[PDB]
């Protein structure tokens, strides 16, 4: 629930500024929050909104955009690869951990809905877990796995007041 | 004693309660205010920005009316303070000057490098200018332009999600340029947000504006109307009958690269479409809409895949890639998976047999959630009917009406 206010407070801080340019630390917070909610349209325009002087001075903004670039092309293995490739500051560390976990639920829902049978090697890349781990995870959720083929088979497991409003409108 | 007397001359107009003569004084004191140069103490010391909003509006507008201002940092700060502390009710008595002041600020901010600082200024300016949120002012175009040059599309969303009803005349200072710019910049704002349903609506309004002379805004809106209708829909949507004849006789000939692009789009052959894009690359990049045309190429593949659902229950990935010209079963698998994620298609991928099965079962229209959707649309129609009935009741009580009936 706390993620609702954090995104709004960073957006407002960018709107009003003492000199029209916001602080470097709040730029990374806004970019990370956009990626957490899968709002890639505003994140992409935020990258162009960052002045080149700020982007060149702070290398953190370049790194956070690398993670977003993977999400933009829907490169699931690259989302986990770039998240752990670099070390982030403490003010955006907890939300970026939530971004990595949020990507994990996105992969789980995508496989459960868009796949009737997915090979284990590709399925492990989607979730971001090692191949052996992904084998043990599915049975805990009831998903069937078959040996000698290494293939996973996922499957998805005031009316009265309103009505009198309709009549009153029609009868005037 | 004499110094306070000059302020007291303002009090007589307020005491009488007639604000009409105060407005006339503002327009008839332009020469006296122009030859002052000492407005630094007039804005705050001479008059109070809270209740003497009319007086402070005139001096600030005069300051912005002088090209090559010696100082801009103090001028921008005074405008920000005045608009933030505007009375609101009396501002509507000087609508032509309030809008003109916002136009001057917008041009100054746009000119150098900073069309971002005024986004919050124009947000409050609109709120203290329009009679209701369901109304269109000239500051709407400026707010959209500021949100466009700074690529901050979210602050303009609350001012674009409301359907405008009646247009503020601002004492005759409202012209068709402000109407065209709002529905052109606002349409491009929705395009950047991948909202092609409302972007197409906004472009259509600009085209349907009555006109007798060629307008650049109406020309570009026609060009982007074709591209958006080719992305959201599979064809160029037909314009309304009340479109001005100039659009179909001048604007259409000037937009020929986009018309032949639609014709190639109708053949459902991506390789021909890419040939026309390369042939007319200079035309599309000159018009600055590069990327919208590339989205037409990607949407053709989605349109072809969606046609497969109208004929197949199960199609091999290799066979599908040969019909949609994706050149590879791996490419077809990625294209189909993205469509399922976005909800554009109802299908599943089976890697055991390398087949894609289309499950054409959208909804049974039985769940209680469908009931909620029905009453949401019903409430929209009821509110639409209430506005329609109310506005004709304004016609009946019109003295000009019933005299001619």
């Amino acid at each position: 629930f706390s993620f609702k206010k954090l995104l709004d407070q960073c957006e407002n801080q960018e709107l009003e500024a003492p000199g029209g340019i916001a602080t470097p630390p709040v730029y990374g917070q806004l970019l990370a929050l956009y990626l957490l909610h899968n709002d890639m349209n505003n994140a992409r325009y935020l990258w162009k909104r960052i002045p080149p002087a700020i982007k060149s001075a702070n290398s953190e903004l370049g790194g956070i955009w690398s993670v977003g670039q993977r999400i933009w092309q829907r490169d699931f293995p690259g989302i986990y690869t770039t998240i752990n490739a670099h070390q982030w500051s403490e003010t955006v560390q907890p939300i970026m951990e939530a971004l990595r976990d949020a990507t994990r639920r996105r992969a789980f829902a995508l496989v459960s809905q868009a796949y009737t049978s997915i090979i284990a090697d590709d399925f492990a890349a989607f979730v971001g877990l090692p191949v052996e781990e992904a084998v043990k995870g599915i049975l805990e959720q009831g998903w069937q796995a078959d040996s000698t083929t290494r293939m996973v088979l996922p499957r998805k497991p005031q009316q009265l007041a309103r009505l009198t409003d309709y009549v009153a409108f029609l009868e005037n | 004693s004499a110094l306070e007397q000059f302020v007291n001359s303002v009090r007589q107009l307020s005491a009488q309660g007639q604000m009409t003569q105060l407005c006339e004084l503002i327009n008839k004191s332009g020469e006296l205010l122009a030859k002052n140069l000492s407005h630094l103490d007039t804005v705050l010391g001479a008059l109070d920005v809270q209740e003497h909003s009319l007086g402070v509006l005139a001096v600030l507008f005069v300051k912005f009316s002088m090209p090559s201002v010696p100082d801009f940092e103090t001028l921008f700060s005074q405008v920000q303070l005045f608009i933030s502390t505007c009375n609101g009710e009396h501002i509507r008595y000087a609508t032509d000057t309030f809008a003109g002041l916002c136009h001057q600020l917008t041009n100054a901010l746009v000119e150098r490098k900073q069309p971002l600082r005024g986004i919050g200024i124009l947000k409050q300016a609109i709120d203290k200018m329009q009679m209701n949120t369901n109304q269109l002012t000239s500051i709407h175009a400026d707010l959209c332009q500021l949100c466009l040059l700074a690529k901050c599309f979210k602050p303009a969303l609350p001012y674009l999600d409301v359907d405008m009803m009646d247009i503020c005349k601002e004492n005759g200072a409202y012209d068709a340029k402000h109407f065209l710019c709002y529905y052109y910049y606002g349409g491009m704002i929705y395009t950047g947000l991948k909202n092609f349903e409302r972007a197409l609506y906004f472009y259509e309004q600009a085209i349907t504006t009555p006109a007798m002379a060629v307008s650049h805004i109406m020309l570009e809106s026609y060009k982007k109307y074709i591209l958006v209708s080719l992305i959201l829909l599979g064809k160029v949507q037909q314009l309304p009958k009340y479109t001005s004849q100039i659009v179909g006789r001048f604007i259409k000939p000037l937009s020929n690269a986009y018309h032949e692009l639609a014709q190639v789009y109708s053949t459902n052959n991506p390789s021909e479409l890419r040939n026309l894009v390369n042939k007319h690359s200079e035309t599309f990049t000159r018009d600055n809409n590069m990327g919208l045309v590339k989205q037409c190429l990607s949407s053709l593949y989605k349109k072809n895949i969606q046609r497969l659902t109208k004929t197949f229950l199960t199609l091999s990935l290799q066979d599908m890639a040969s019909r949609v010209q994706l050149s590879g079963p791996q490419e077809a698998e990625k294209y189909v998976l993205h469509m399922i994620e976005d909800g554009e298609i109802f299908a599943s991928i089976n890697q055991k047999d390398g087949m894609v099965s289309f499950h054409d079962n959208p909804e049974k229209y039985n769940n209680p959630a469908m009931l909620h959707n029905i009453d949401q649309e019903m409430l929209k129609c009821i509110e639409l009917d209430e506005r329609l009935k109310a506005m004709d009741q304004e016609i009946t009580v019109n003295p000009q009406f019933v005299q001619k009936s």
